[PDB]
């Protein structure tokens, strides 16, 4: 999973 | 429709060719009566197994699902909307909601609950315009080696880049983009004035590359 800063 | 809208305003500033003005005047081009209702503040993507949770700076929280639904918590914490494949729209409650939905209520609290918690809220320092009207949802999204691109019900596109944290947000309805830039000071334009008066090629290359992301909305 990737997540925005 | 906005996409078709969007492009033809990004062509025509980006054929003006404003970085390269005798004079650039790039502050005479803001306008804050455009400045955005919505954008996304936060976003998590899961799209491995379940879709995309994000965060609207309201502090609502949607999902995008990989089944190509959508359902979106109000920022008081018990109204849903639920978007069927279609587009079709139902309204309900968490205290009052067909156990058909329960599973996808689990997933977007886990989400809303790490959302909240855990990451910056893009565009903390910016007050949206005074408007009256609808709350929009995540209509698409993809990611490139250089941005995210988030595409919202409402005609908006969001494009967060990654290297330098700088972001675009676009409304074709307004025709105007908000530029934040890496110290996280952001303007709104008005599209039509950027090609009147210029701007500095590091907005003048977002622009282009906001169309190329156009492009791509548009072959979906
Ligand atoms: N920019 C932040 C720091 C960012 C650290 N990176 C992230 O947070 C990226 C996202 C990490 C994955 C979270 C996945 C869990 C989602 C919840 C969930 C949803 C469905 C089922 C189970 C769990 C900063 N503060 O600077």
């Amino acid at each position: 999973p990737l997540a925005s800063t | 429709c906005h996409l078709s809208d969007m492009l033809q305003q990004l062509h025509s500033v980006n054929a003006s060719k404003p970085s390269e003005r005798g004079l650039v005047r790039q502050e005479e081009a803001e306008d804050p009566a455009c400045i955005p209702i919505f954008w996304v503040s936060k976003w998590v993507d899961y799209s491995d197994k379940y879709g995309l949770g994000y965060q609207l700076c309201d502090n609502s929280v949607g999902v995008l699902f990989n089944d190509s639904t959508r359902l979106i918590l109000y920022n008081d914490g018990d109204s849903l909307q639920y978007i069927e494949r279609d587009g079709t729209e139902s309204y309900l409650t968490v205290s009052s909601h067909p156990n058909s939905l329960m599973k996808k209520i689990t997933l977007l609290k886990y989400f809303r609950n790490y959302m909240s918690e855990h990451l910056l809220k893009a565009g903390a320092n910016i007050t949206p315009r005074e408007g009256d009207a609808r709350l929009p949802y995540l209509r698409t999204w993809f990611r490139t080696r250089s941005a995210i691109i988030l595409h919202l019900s409402n005609g908006s596109v969001q494009i967060n880049f990654f290297q330098d944290h700088t972001k675009l947000i676009l409304c074709p309805l307004m025709a105007a983009v908000t530029y934040i830039d890496e110290k996280r000071d952001f303007r709104t334009y008005r599209l039509s004035l950027l090609e009147e008066y210029g701007c500095c090629k590091e907005l003048a290359s977002r622009l282009r590359y906001a169309r190329t992301m156009v492009d791509k909305l548009l072959s979906s």
